[PDB]
Order: C-alpha cells, then structure tokens, then sequence
C-alpha cells in the first residue's frame, strides 16, 4: 500500500492501537498527503536540488503533530 | 504395531 | 576335477543354445562353431518569459521542470505528453545517473536499501540489492531476533509502549520487566500479557508465543481454503501466485491447474490454443491468432533439403509436420533427431535373464548355467538338481517345492525363527530364534546341529550367510546396527551404525531384511523407521549410501537375483513389490499396492516368491509383470524369511582372502567393488595399522577376559564355570574357586549369586559388595546404546539431561554436560539439553519440554510438508502422521482428525477384516483370543483354530508349544496341560522326574531341587571326594539337595524332604528380634510372621499381642 517503510510502520502500529475507524482513516490520508510530500523531498536531497533543506522541517513537524494529535 | 514380530 | 552342475570350467565357454561347453579360443573368432553363434557374438573384437533553458515548461501549476525529470515513469507536472510521446520508449535504458530498476523506472542509488516503494513495486530492496542488516542510530533500537520479513529497527517512541512492536517483542521486556496484570487479560509464560481474545489465533502477539501453545484451532469456515500447517485462507487467495500461508499449500502444481480441453477427434484446435472445428481449417477464412490455420493450404514441409531436419522419417497434414523415429529409437525434445533406446535400462523386463544393448535393437543372453528356450527370451536352468523353497514358521522351518507338490518339515520344535539362509558350499543352514536369542546351524540332512552366537543378540532382525569369504553378517534392531562374523560365530565386529547419509536423515532405526553382493562387495539392507530407507554398505564398512528413499514407508523384504543383477524390495505398507538397478535408478513397480503384507521375497528364474502375513500364505509370479500369480501353501503361523534353496542362487566366485585368510590376523573381509579384501579386528581389539600389516591389539574392559591366545575375550562372569568358552581353555584354570551358581550368573567372593546387570551399578548386591569393587569397575565399559556416567554406571544413552536422576550422582543430568553433549547422529537436540529423534521436530507435541522442538514460525513453512505418499496431513494443525494410523483407534492428530470419517476408508480387498465399527484390522488378527477392533468384533463369531506339528490341545480347545507339556506348571488355565505324565516320553535332552514331570537334563544333578519333587538330586553320585555333596558353606538336606546355609529353619519349607526344619538345627541357629524371634516351641519363627495372624509356630505365641503390639510406635 503505502510507498514507505516508515508509514506502513505506523499503520500496522495504529491498528495495533485499536482505534476508532475515523481518527484511523484520517491517520492515512494525512500520511498519504506526506507521502506525495516525502517524495519531492527525496528526490530534491538525492539529487541534492533543495539548497535549503526547507522540505524537512514541514514533513518532521508534521509528523510530530500527527503523532500527537491521533494518540500514538 | 502390525509389523512388529 | 568334474564340472559345476549345469555350467562350465572357467577354463572353457559356454554355448548358449544348448549349454554346451567349448574352449574359448572357438569364441570371438567370426565362425559360428556354436549351435546358434553363440560363440561369435558382436560385442566381440570386429511565453518564452516565463521559464528557462534549464526546464521543461509546464501549463497549469505555471511550473518548469528539468529535462531529466519528464520521461522517467510518471507525469512530473501532471503533462499528458511527459510519458508517452515526448521520449523514445525503449531506444535507451535510463542512464547510469539513475540506477536501472526494471524497464518502466529508474532508481537513484540509495533507494535499493531504504525500504520505501521506489522502483515501483518494491524490487529495489529484491534479490541481495542491500540493506542485509540494517543499523539503529539514537532514540532508535533494534529488533536482533528478527529475520526480513518483520522488522530490525524501532524507535524509542516504541520501547516499553504499551503494544508490542519488534518479532520477538524484546522491546516491551528490555530491563522494564513489569508486575502489574490481572484477569482481565490472558497471561505468558514469559510475564507479558495481552488481551483474551489475542489467544489462539493467527498472530504472535506476546512474542514468547505463549499465546498460541497448547491451543486447539476449530476449523475453517466453508468459504476458507485450508492450509497443510492449519491456516485458514480465503479461497479467493487460492492460485493468485502469492504464499499467503507460507507453506505453499494454496500455490502448488496440481492443485492450482486448468488441464487444455481434450477435443480428441474433429475439432482441430489451432495453435494458439483453442478448439475449433476440423473443417474451419484452411477454410480461406482466417478464424485462429495469426494464419494458424492458413497456409494458403499446407504441404510437407520436409521435402526441401533438411528443412526441420527430420533426422529419421517424416511425414506431413493439413497445415504442419511431424517427424518419427523407426522403432528402437525415440526422437529428443528437440522435436527433429532421434536418439538410441538402451532397452537394457529402459525397459528391464524384455529380456528374462541379460540385455545387451545395440544401437536400435536389442539382445537378450543367459548367465552361466542356463540355456535360453526356442522362444527367443526365456532362460531355463539347465542344472539337473530342481529348486526348492525354505522359509520359516514361528516354530518350523519347512520344505516347499518350488510348483507347491511336496511341503515337509525340515525341523520342528524352536522358539521362534525370524530369519535363515543357507550355504552351499557346506550344505548347512543357519537361523535366528529370536525368543532363545541365540543363532544356530545344522546341516541339511539333519545332524550336528550346534549353535555358534548366543552372547550379546539383544534383538537380531535379519541374518545372511556369505558363501564366498565364509562370513556371516545380521542386523541388530535394538543396537541399531550390522554385524559381521566368521561362520563359527567368532570375531564379532561392527560395520555400521548411526546414519548412513551426509544429512543424518536416514538412520539406523528399523533394521530388517539384509542381501549380499559378494560380485562387487555390497551389503544391500533394509530400515522400515520414520524416514525408511534401502541402504548399501561395502562388506568391510565402506561406502555408506542411501539406495532409495521415497515411496518407500515398511521395506520388509528385500533381495537381489544376481542374473539381471536387478535388486528387488517389497513394501508392507504401500503394499508393491517394485525392482530397481544396482544404484537405485529405474525402478519399476510389479504389483501396484495389491499385496497386503509382503515380509520376505526371493526370485527365482523367472519367478518370484513372497510370505505374507496378512494372508499367512507364501504366493508366486511372474517376477516382471506379476501375471501368473498362485497361492502356494498357508499356514496358521506368519512366515518368515523364504528362501530359494538352489546353487544357481549362490553364484561360484574366487575368494579374494584364498587358502591364507588374506594374511589378516582375524578377519578378512571383501573390500567394496569386490576386487580387494580388508583386514579386520573384532569388537573389542585395537587396529594399530602397521607399516605392512594391521595389528589386532587386545582392549578389553576390566570386567571382560582375556583368553589365553589372545583369540577373543569374554566376560569376566564367564571365568571359572561349568563351560569351557577360550579356545585355549585358560577360561578354566587349575586354580579356579568351586562354582556355586548356576550358569550366565555372576558368582560373590563369598559364595552368594548375582545376575550380570549388578555388575559395576554403584548399588551393591553382593554379601561383600565384591560386584562394586575398584579393581572390577575401574575400566567398565558398556554397550553402543547406553551412556556411562562419571559414577561408572550405564544408563542408557536417552535418560539424560531429563531432570530425572537416573544415576546415582545427577552425572546424567549435570549443568555442565546438559549444554556442552552433542545428540549422536540423526537426533535432535533441545535448549533443554534433551535428545529427541529428527522425527520429534515439529509435531506439535511438547516433547522437550522447553517447545524448543516446535518453533511456530519455522514448523509451519514448506520445509516441513508431509510425505504425500504416505503420511497423511491432520487438519486443524501442522502435525503430520502416517497413513496407516488413520482411524485405528487412537487420536494421534491431536484433535482426533485422523479418525474422522472412518467409514469412507475401505479395506484393502483380501487382507484386511472389518470391524463392527469401520476400522480395517489385520485378517490374521481375526479369531487370534484378544480383542483387537476396540468393540470384539474380530473375536465374536469365532470358532478355535486347529493345532499343527508341534503345538498341543488343551481341555479349552487351544493350542499350546508342546514343550509347555509336563513342566511342573500350568499354561492352559486348568490341569489340562499335566493331566498325566507318569507314562508319557518327554522332549529329548531332558531329565524326566519319579513323579513325572521332566526338566532340562543340565538341571540334573547340581544341588538345587529343580524338580518339585526333588528328585533330579534325590539319584546322584558323591559330588566331593570324602563323601560330601555340598560345599561347607551350603547345608546338606538329607535327600542330597544342597540348600544356603542361611536358610536353615527360616519358616520356609527349602529342601523338599524337610530335613531344613528340624527342630535341634532350629534351636542352635543364631537369631535377632528385630529379624528372627524365638517361639516357646524352641522354633526360631521368621520376624516377619509376628503379629501376622498366623499360627507359624503351634501355639500361637506368634500372635499374642504382649510382644508385637507397638510399645513404643516402634
Ligand atoms: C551331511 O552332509 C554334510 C555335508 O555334505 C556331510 O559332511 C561331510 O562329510 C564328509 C564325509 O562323508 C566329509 O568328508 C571328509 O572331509 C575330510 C576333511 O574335511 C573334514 O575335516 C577337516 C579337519 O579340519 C574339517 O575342517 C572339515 O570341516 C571336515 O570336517 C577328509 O579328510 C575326509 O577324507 C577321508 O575320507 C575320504 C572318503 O570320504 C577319503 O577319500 C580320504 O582318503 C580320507 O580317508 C573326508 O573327505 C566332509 O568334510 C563333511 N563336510 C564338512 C563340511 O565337514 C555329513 O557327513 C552329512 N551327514 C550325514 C549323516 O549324512
Ligand atoms: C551370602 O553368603 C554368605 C556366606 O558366607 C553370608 O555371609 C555370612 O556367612 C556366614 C557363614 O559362616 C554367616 O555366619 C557367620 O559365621 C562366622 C564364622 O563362625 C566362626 O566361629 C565358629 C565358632 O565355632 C567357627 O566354627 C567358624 O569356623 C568361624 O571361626 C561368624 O564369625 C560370623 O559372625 C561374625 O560375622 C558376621 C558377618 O560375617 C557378623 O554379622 C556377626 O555379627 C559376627 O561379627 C557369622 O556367625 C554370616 O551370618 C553371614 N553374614 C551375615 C551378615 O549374615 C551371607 O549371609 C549371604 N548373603 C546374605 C545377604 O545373607
Ligand atoms: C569333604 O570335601 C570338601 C571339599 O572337597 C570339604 O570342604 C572343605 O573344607 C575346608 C575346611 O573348612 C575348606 O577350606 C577352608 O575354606 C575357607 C573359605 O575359603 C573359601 O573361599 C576361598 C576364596 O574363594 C576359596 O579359596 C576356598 O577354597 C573356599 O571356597 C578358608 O577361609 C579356610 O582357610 C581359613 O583357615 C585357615 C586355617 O585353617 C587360615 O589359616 C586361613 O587364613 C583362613 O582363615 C580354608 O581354606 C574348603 O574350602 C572346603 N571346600 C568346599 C568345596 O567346601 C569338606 O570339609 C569335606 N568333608 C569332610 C567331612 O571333611
Ligand atoms: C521412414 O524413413 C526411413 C528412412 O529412409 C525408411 O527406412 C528405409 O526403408 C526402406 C524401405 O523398407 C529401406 O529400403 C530397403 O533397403 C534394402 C537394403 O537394406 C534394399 O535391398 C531394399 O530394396 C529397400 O530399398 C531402407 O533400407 C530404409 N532405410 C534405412 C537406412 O533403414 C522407412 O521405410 C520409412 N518408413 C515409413 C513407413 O515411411
Ligand atoms: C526338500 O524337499 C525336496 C523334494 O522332496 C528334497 O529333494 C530330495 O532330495 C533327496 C536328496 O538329494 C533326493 O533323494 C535322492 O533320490 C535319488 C533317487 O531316488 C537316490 O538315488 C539318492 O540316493 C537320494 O536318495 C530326492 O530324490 C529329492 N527329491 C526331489 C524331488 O528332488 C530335499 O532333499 C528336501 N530338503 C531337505 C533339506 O530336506
Ligand atoms: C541437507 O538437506 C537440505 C535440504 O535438501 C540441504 O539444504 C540445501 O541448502 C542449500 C544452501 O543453503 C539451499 O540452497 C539455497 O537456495 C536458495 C534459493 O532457494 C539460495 O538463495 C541460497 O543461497 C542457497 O543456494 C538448498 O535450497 C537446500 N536444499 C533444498 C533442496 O532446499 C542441505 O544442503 C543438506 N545438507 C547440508 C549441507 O545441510
Ligand atoms: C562408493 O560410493 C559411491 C556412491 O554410491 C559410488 O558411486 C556411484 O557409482 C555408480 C556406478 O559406477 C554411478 O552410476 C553411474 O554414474 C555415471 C555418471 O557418473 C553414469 O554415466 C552411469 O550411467 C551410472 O549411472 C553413480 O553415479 C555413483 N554415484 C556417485 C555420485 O558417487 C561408488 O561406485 C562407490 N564405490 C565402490 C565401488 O564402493
Ligand atoms: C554424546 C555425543 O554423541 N556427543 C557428540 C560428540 O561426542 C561429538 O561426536 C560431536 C561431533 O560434532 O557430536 C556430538
Ligand atoms: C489355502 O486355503 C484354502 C481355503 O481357503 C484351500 O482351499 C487351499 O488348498 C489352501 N492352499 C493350499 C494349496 O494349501
Ligand atoms: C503428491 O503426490 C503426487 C502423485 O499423486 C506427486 O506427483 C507429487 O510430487 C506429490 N507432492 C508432494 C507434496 O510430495
Ligand atoms: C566335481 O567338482 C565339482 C566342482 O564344482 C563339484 O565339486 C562336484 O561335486 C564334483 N563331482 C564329484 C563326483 O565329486
Ligand atoms: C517319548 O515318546 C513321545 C511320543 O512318541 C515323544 O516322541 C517323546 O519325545 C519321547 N521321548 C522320549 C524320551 O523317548
Ligand atoms: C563320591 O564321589 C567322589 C568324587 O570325587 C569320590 O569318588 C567318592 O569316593 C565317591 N564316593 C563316596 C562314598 O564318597
Ligand atoms: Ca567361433
Ligand atoms: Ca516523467
Ligand atoms: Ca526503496
Ligand atoms: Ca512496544
Ligand atoms: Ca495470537
Ligand atoms: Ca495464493
Ligand atoms: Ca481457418
Ligand atoms: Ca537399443
Ligand atoms: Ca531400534
Ligand atoms: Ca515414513
Ligand atoms: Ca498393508
Ligand atoms: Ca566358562
Ligand atoms: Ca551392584
Ligand atoms: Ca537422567
Ligand atoms: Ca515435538
Ligand atoms: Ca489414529
Ligand atoms: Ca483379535
Ligand atoms: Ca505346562
Ligand atoms: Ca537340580
Ligand atoms: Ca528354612
Ligand atoms: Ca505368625
């Protein structure tokens, strides 16, 4: 399903959580979202065209806060 | 078993 | 001298039309002098504003992208042009900046190893691309007992969680280790615990898989595919290609097919694989793929010069070809050339006896000694002595010829007989009586029967006589091993033992069945055990091979014709007789799973014949096809181990070990391919191999002898008896203490007697515990199959490290020894520090202790799928068993799957009987006196057996060994057995009582009363020279019968005349309260008969309860 190891981690581990279907589904379409936003920031660091790092800080944060505001 | 002697 | 019957000197030729004999100088020489050419054979000598040169311009986002980026696997910036047309598809492959990773996509380097989906599915981490063992920085720790498909590494976001995260779930244990659980959810072994319904179910969810031990797993619903290993599976996931339950049960060949429709005659399918109507074919109509059926309209395509290339014949059809090959060659896969048939190898059974084998056609021959009739391919044997039969009842050995006319009894009267075979050299016959244990031999005409191995036979299965080195070779069942000897029984020596494959998966386990090879010098042998086998061992112990293992689950019998050299085996089981090459290969089956129970087979020209059990019949046939099969005789008792008695059977052969024993010190034996020989020691010598010789350095324990030649060494309980077993004969010295026990039995310092198992026990026995003395136990020594502990006491070798104190000092199940032993070859071995058989692995029972034997994760893959052909899968779990336990009356499945349905299960047509319930038991188990069925059926309706030869019929109708006849005790239940004997002869060699009843004749006359009447010392001359009977130390009975001295008038009626309790010897005996009381009638009346409530002595003084109530609890 998801693209990365990482996502698919958590999303074992949120069911793993047992919680209820609508905080878990928006748990997948916020990560989905990261997903598309992960990507360009892989490609952009490989490649090394993101001089600035600036795709970094706005996934990390957002992750952070996702994993605070679904309860994990 | 059955094929013990 | 004179000719061997029906053949030739080597010195000469045999002619095969006519058996004739010939030099060979008329062979090989182009002129057929033979009647037939026999002689002369062939095989003889012959806007543009808005973005830059650097990217690629884009409509809607108002973005502009890099060249590199468009064509690459998806729309950068969501362009309908960026994949299909604005680059060549496949003019190149995506350059070395990215990484190739399949046609459609290109990779970057490190994304191989990351684990994120970035060739598109997922084959960037496939194959060993990278990332074999990934690495954990901070706030991050690693999960080490993983493999691939879980996890290794976890952040500290996880560790001590509240829900498990790693395979093994370390990460909730680490150094947390918590208290606090209740009985609201179910608890581990290990101290986690987790919710009741994560209990027996599809998921480790406590990580020590307490969870799913000892669960019993109700079966699937009706939409659920079951797996071999017990997981339920959607039967949509059947045949999608992908293992959804690891062990590959839903993705297997047969199971997951669509056989091509049939469409036999008209409907010509083209092809492209469809069936279509015979006329549509080059109908002008092109109804098929691509010009299938229209060639404009077809002709032989083999009429140019070599196109196909059809190697031997063509011919054509409507719209394609096909070559052939003329008979003797068949075309290769090639589909164009043709290649020779070796009909000698592919198809056995064309010729009788030998195949030659000639490009195309084929030449049969006959060995020596016989003469092929007119027919063209069957020999005959043309020796003037007929074949005759010999096989083994339980009591009898009898004669049988070969059509069935004559049946006789070549002996009567033994124990059991298992086994025998014969040699022709002497004209003698050898057997094993397994209920005596001891192997004999007599001549053929019946005389100078002795028996040669009585020592050390814990359980011979299978004996072969070797007519060329004059060996003899047997398997022991219990020892787990084959044995070699001279044919006077000495020089015992091991061979083999352990396991004979380089895996250690087939073991000696069941030995059963054994046939020689002098030619090549190969001993062929049979093990019906687990992981049944055909094995081959040279006959000096080397090359080890494994000859067949599948299909193969009760090989009985087995044996080798020694003229097509074709070896022949039968299952018990599986129920065939199937033959097969020297080396295993092209087998072929000659009765398809129709026999019931085959034990013994042996061949004979061109037949066969097998004893079956079931049946209690010996059948011939036709030793290719089976045809021709006729029932020869059946007996009431199983037979065992036929033979064909004939010298054809015994073919001459020169000894490799001629007129000078090989020059070898004791044994010679015939190296593997036959050609060499090999020097040898016996059991206990020491092979210290010399520069040009090999020397047998003696090396007996201290509890052993050593015989005065250094010929064999014995047991020390065998010095200084009644029998003289060294061939020198210092086994019986002049000085030599007088012999108090009987025979087989050791002898105290102090004149008392002890069975040899109290030898070295470390539990004294002995009046003077002579049995555990230092000079005696210091180098004891024991059997292959028994372990010695520290303490020099032998269990054996599966009582250790099983928290039971089988020795004295817990040497078997010390810390130490428990973590450092090794399990001998073909055995498992346990954290636990257990020894469990191969076959214990992954059987769902507990059999370590420690589950060590069951890892779920690993039992349930393939690797551990049942044999199909003979076991038989259980259906809630992953246990297999074998077929034969199928509802017999026992769960063996552990959730009773095996005994589901028994009445779908039908009996083998001629073998079996079936119950009141639906089990199928043995027919020679019907009418036998106990009840085998579990509800007596098999013995209601019954009607007695009549007796044979040797058997005697009580009152009650049943047969009993006529020796059981006049023995002083009963067997038939009631007086029938010794109704009378005062005017009956009993068995020879015995010593008949005045009142009667006989005894074996070496019990006569050596002090113990072994009649009931005494009266097999009552008539016996003065043992000693002044007169005396008995020692000193034994008292004398007046009647001769010597008695312990300390049994004098101990209440015991000992010598039979009475003479022990007379009253003036009873009042001088020394005696003790506590063990012997005197009575007021000067009897000194045992202490244990002191408040017994019998009158032991006239007055009662015994009873009276002043002096055996309880003064003091006592
Ligand atoms: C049942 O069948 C068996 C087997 O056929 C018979 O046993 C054979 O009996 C014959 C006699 O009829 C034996 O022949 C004699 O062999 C002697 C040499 O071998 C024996 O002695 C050596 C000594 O070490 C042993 O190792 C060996 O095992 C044998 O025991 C010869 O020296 C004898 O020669 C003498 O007699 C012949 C004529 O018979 C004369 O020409 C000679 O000059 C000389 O006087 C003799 O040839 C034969 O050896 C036996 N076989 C075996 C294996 O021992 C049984 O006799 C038979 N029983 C019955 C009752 O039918
Ligand atoms: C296994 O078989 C042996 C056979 O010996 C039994 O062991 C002991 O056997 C002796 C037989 O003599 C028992 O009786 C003992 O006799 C000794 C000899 O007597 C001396 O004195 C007389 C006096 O006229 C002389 O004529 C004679 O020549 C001797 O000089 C006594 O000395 C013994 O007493 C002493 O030794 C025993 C242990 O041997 C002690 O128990 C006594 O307390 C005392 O010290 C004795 O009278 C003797 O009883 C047998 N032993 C035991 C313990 O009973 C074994 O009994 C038998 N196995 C078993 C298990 O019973
Ligand atoms: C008719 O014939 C029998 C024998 O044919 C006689 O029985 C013998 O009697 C004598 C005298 O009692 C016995 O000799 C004594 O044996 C004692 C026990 O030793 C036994 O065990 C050892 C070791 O295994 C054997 O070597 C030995 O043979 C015995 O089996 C010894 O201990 C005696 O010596 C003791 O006394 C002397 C002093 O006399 C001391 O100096 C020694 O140190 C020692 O303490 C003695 O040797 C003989 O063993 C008996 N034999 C049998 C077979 O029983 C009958 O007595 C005789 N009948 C009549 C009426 O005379
Ligand atoms: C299939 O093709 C093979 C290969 O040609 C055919 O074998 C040939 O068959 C012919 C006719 O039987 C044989 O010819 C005969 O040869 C002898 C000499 O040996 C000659 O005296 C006769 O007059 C005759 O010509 C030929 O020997 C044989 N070829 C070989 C090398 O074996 C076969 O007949 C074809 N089969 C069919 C059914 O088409
Ligand atoms: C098993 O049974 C077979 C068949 O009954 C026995 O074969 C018989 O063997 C004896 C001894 O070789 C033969 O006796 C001989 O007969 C001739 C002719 O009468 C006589 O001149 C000889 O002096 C001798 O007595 C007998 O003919 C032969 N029978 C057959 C059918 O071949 C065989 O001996 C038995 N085996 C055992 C171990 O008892
Ligand atoms: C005892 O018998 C077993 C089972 O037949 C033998 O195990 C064999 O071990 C080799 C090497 O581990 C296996 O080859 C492997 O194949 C995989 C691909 O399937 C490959 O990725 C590995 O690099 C390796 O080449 C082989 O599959 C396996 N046997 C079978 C038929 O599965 C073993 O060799 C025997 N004795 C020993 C030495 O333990
Ligand atoms: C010692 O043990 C080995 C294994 O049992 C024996 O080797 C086996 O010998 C047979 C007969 O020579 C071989 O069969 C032949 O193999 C060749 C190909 O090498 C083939 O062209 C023939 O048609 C035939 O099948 C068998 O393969 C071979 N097995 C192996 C792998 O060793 C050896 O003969 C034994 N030595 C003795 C005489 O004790
Ligand atoms: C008790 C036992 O048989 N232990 C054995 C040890 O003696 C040695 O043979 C070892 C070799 O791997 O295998 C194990
Ligand atoms: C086997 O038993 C049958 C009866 O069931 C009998 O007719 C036959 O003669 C026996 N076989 C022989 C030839 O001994
Ligand atoms: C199962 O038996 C078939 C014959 O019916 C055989 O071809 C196949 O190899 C066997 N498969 C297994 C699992 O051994
Ligand atoms: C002649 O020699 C052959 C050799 O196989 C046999 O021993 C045969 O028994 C002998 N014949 C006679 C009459 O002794
Ligand atoms: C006595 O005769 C019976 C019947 O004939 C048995 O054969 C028995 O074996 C005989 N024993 C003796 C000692 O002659
Ligand atoms: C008893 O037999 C013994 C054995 O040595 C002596 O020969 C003795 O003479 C025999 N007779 C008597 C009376 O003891
Ligand atoms: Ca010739
Ligand atoms: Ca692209
Ligand atoms: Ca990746
Ligand atoms: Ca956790
Ligand atoms: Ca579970
Ligand atoms: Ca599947
Ligand atoms: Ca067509
Ligand atoms: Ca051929
Ligand atoms: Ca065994
Ligand atoms: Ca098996
Ligand atoms: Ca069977
Ligand atoms: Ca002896
Ligand atoms: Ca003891
Ligand atoms: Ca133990
Ligand atoms: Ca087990
Ligand atoms: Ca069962
Ligand atoms: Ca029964
Ligand atoms: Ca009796
Ligand atoms: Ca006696
Ligand atoms: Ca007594
Ligand atoms: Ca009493």
């Amino acid at each position: 399903e998801f693209r990365m190891e990482k996502l698919n981690q958590l999303w074992e581990k949120a069911k793993r959580l047992h919680l209820s279907p609508v905080r878990l589904a928006e748990l997948h379409s916020d990560l989905k979202i990261q997903e598309r936003d992960e990507l360009n920031w892989k490609k952009l660091k490989v490649e090394g065209l993101d001089g600035d790092g600036e795709k970094e800080a706005k996934l990390v944060h957002n992750l952070n806060v996702i994993l605070a505001r679904y309860g994990l | 078993x059955x094929n013990x002697x | 001298p004179t000719r061997p019957p029906g053949m030739c000197h080597l010195d000469e030729f045999q002619c095969q039309g006519d058996g004739t004999c010939i030099p060979n100088t008329w062979e090989c020489d182009g002129h057929p002098d033979c009647i037939h050419g026999s002689d002369e054979h062939t095989g003889c000598v012959p806007a543009s504003h808005t973005c830059r040169s650097n990217e690629f311009q884009c409509l809607s986002p108002q973005r502009c992208i890099p060249s590199y980026w468009f064509c690459d696997g998806e729309a950068d910036c969501a362009d309908g042009s960026d994949e299909p047309d604005t680059c060549g598809h496949s003019v190149n492959t995506c350059r070395a900046s990215q990484f190739q990773c399949d046609n459609g996509r290109c990779i970057s380097g490190n994304w191989v190893c990351d684990g994120d989906n970035d060739c598109g599915d997922m084959s960037d981490e496939d194959q060993r691309h990278h990332c074999e063992l990934q690495n954990c920085s901070s706030t991050q720790f690693t999960c080490v007992n993983s493999r691939p498909p879980n996890r290794r590494c976890i952040p500290q976001y996880w560790v001590c969680d509240g829900d498990a995260d790693c395979s093994d779930a370390l990460d909730e244990l680490q150094n947390c280790t918590m208290r606090t659980c209740s009985a609201g959810e179910f608890s581990c072994a290990n101290g986690r615990c987790v919710r009741q319904s994560f209990r027996c179910d599809r998921r480790n969810d406590c990580g020590d898989y307490s969870d799913e031990r000892g669960c019993s797993y109700p079966p699937c619903h009706a939409n659920q595919f079951t797996c071999q290993n017990g997981r339920c599976i959607p039967r949509f996931f059947v045949c999608d290609e992908d293992n959804d339950c690891g062990d590959g049960s839903d993705e297997q060949e047969h199971l997951c097919h669509t056989p091509e429709p049939t469409c036999p005659l008209h409907q010509f399918r083209c092809d492209n694989g469809h069936c279509i109507e015979m006329g549509r074919v080059c109908n002008h109509v092109d109804d098929c793929s691509d010009n299938s059926d229209e060639k404009g309209c077809g002709i032989n395509e083999c009429l140019d010069s070599s196109i196909s290339r059809c190697d031997h014949n063509c011919t054509d059809t409507i719209t394609s070809f096909y070559c052939s090959c003329l008979p003797g060659y068949k075309l290769m896969s090639d589909k164009r050339s043709c290649v020779d048939i070796d009909e000698c190898k592919e198809s056995p059974q064309l010729c009788s006896q030998k195949c030659e084998n000639v490009v195309g056609s084929y030449i049969c021959k006959c060995a020596p000694g016989y003469i092929r009739e007119p027919d063209g391919k069957s020999c005959r044997q043309n020796s003037n002595i007929e074949p005759y039969l010999i096989f083994s009842n339980r009591y009898y050995i009898r004669n049988l010829t070969t059509d069935g006319s004559s049946y006789s009894l070549i002996l009567q009267g033994l124990g059991n007989v298992v086994a025998l075979d014969f040699d022709r050299v002497e004209k003698r016959l050898y057997w094993i009586d397994a209920e005596k244990q001891i192997i004999e031999r007599m001549f053929l005409n019946k005389t100078n029967r002795e028996t040669i191995i009585n020592h050390r036979l814990r359980r011979a299965e299978s004996l072969a006589v070797d007519w060329v080195s004059r060996k003899l070779y047997w398997l022991d069942a219990i020892l787990d091993c084959l044995f070699v000897s001279d044919l006077e029984g000495r020089h015992r020596k091991m061979i083999a033992q352990h396991c004979v494959d380089a895996n250690n998966t087939f073991c000696f386990e069941h030995p059963r069945g054994i046939v020689l090879h002098p030619q090549r010098g190969h001993v062929y042998w049979a093990d019906w055990g687990v992981h049944a086998y055909i094995g081959r061992i040279g006959m000096d112990g080397t090359n080890k091979s494994v000859i067949i293992s599948t299909k193969i689950e009760w090989p009985n019998a087995i044996t080798i014709d020694y003229t097509n050299d074709l070896l022949y085996w039968a299952d018990a089981h599986l129920g065939y007789i199937e033959f097969s090459d020297l080396e295993g290969h092209h087998r072929h089956t000659v009765y398809d799973g129709s026999l019931p129970h085959p034990f013994a087979l042996t061949i004979f020209e061109d037949t066969v014949f097998w004893t079956d059990w079931n049946t209690r019949t010996v059948e011939k046939g036709n030793k290719y096809d089976g045809s021709g099969r006729v029932v020869l005789v059946n007996t009431t008792h199983k037979p065992f181990d036929i033979h064909v008695y004939h010298p054809y059977r015994q073919p001459i052969m020169s000894n490799p070990c001629g007129t000078n024993n090989g020059g070898c010190s004791h044994l010679c034996l015939i190296k593997a391919g036959g050609r060499g020989f090999t020097c040898a020691c016996p059991d206990d010598f020491q092979t210290v191999q010399l520069r040009d010789r090999t020397l047998c350095m003696p090396m007996c324990s201290s509890t052993q002898f050593l015989c005065g030649n250094n010929e064999k060494c014995i047991p020390i309980w065998w010095k200084c008896d009644g029998q003289k077993d060294c061939s020198d004969g210092s086994d019986e010295p002049d000085l030599c203490p007088h012999r108090f026990c009987r025979l087989g039995q050791f002898q105290c310092r102090d004149g008392n007697c002890t069975s040899p198992q109290a030898l070295c026990n470390a539990r004294q026995d002995c009046a003077d515990g002579s049995d555990e003395d230092r000079v005696l136990c210091e180098h004891h020594r024991c059997e292959s199959n028994e372990w010695q502990c520290a303490n020099k006491r032998c269990i054996p070798q599966s009582w250790q490290c099983d928290s039971v104190n089988d020795c004295l000092d817990n040497s078997d199940e010390d810390t130490s020894h428990c973590a450092s032993r090794t399990c001998r070859p073909g055995q498992f071995k346990c954290n636990n520090g257990r020894c469990i058989p191969q076959s214990w692995k992954c059987d769902v029972d507990n059999d370590c202790g420690d589950y060590s034997d069951e890892p779920i994760d690993e039992c349930t893959t393939a690797a551990y799928n049942c044999d199909n052909h003979t076991e038989f899968s259980c259906k809630t779990n992953y246990r297999c068993i074998p077929q034969w336990a199928v509802c017999n009356g026992f769960d063996d499945c552990r959730d009773n799957s095996d005994e589901q349905g028994c009445e779908s299960v039908p009996c083998h047509p001629s073998g079996d009987f079936r119950c009141a319930n639906h089990h199928c038991i043995p027919l020679r188990w019907k009418c036998d006196g106990t009840d085998d069925c579990g509800d007596n059926s098999d013995e209601e309706n019954c009607v007695p057996r009549e007796c044979s030869e040797s058997e005697f019929r009580c009152a009650d109708q049943q047969c009993i060994p006529s020796r059981w006849v006049c023995d002083q005790e009963n067997d038939c239940g009631d007086n029938s057995d010794e109704r009378d004997c005062e005017m009956k002869t009993c068995h020879p060699e015995h010593f008949q009582c005045t009142s009667g009843h006989c005894v074996p004749k070496a019990l006569a006359c050596d002090g113990r009363a072994d009649c009931l009447d005494a009266s097999d010392e009552s008539a016996c001359p003065t043992r000693f020279p002044n007169g005396t009977y008995c020692p000193a130390a034994m008292f004398e009975c007046k009647n001769h019968v010597c008695i312990q001295s300390f049994w004098i008038c101990d209440g015991e009626n000992d010598c039979v005349d009475g003479s022990d309790e007379e009253i003036h010897l009873c009042f001088n005996i020394p005696c003790e309260s506590p063990q012997r009381f005197r009575c007021d009638n000067s009897r000194c009346v045992y202490g244990h008969q002191l408040c017994n409530g019998v009158d032991d002595c006239g007055d009662g003084s015994d009873e009276k309860e002043e002096h055996c109530r309880k003064p003091t609890h006592k």
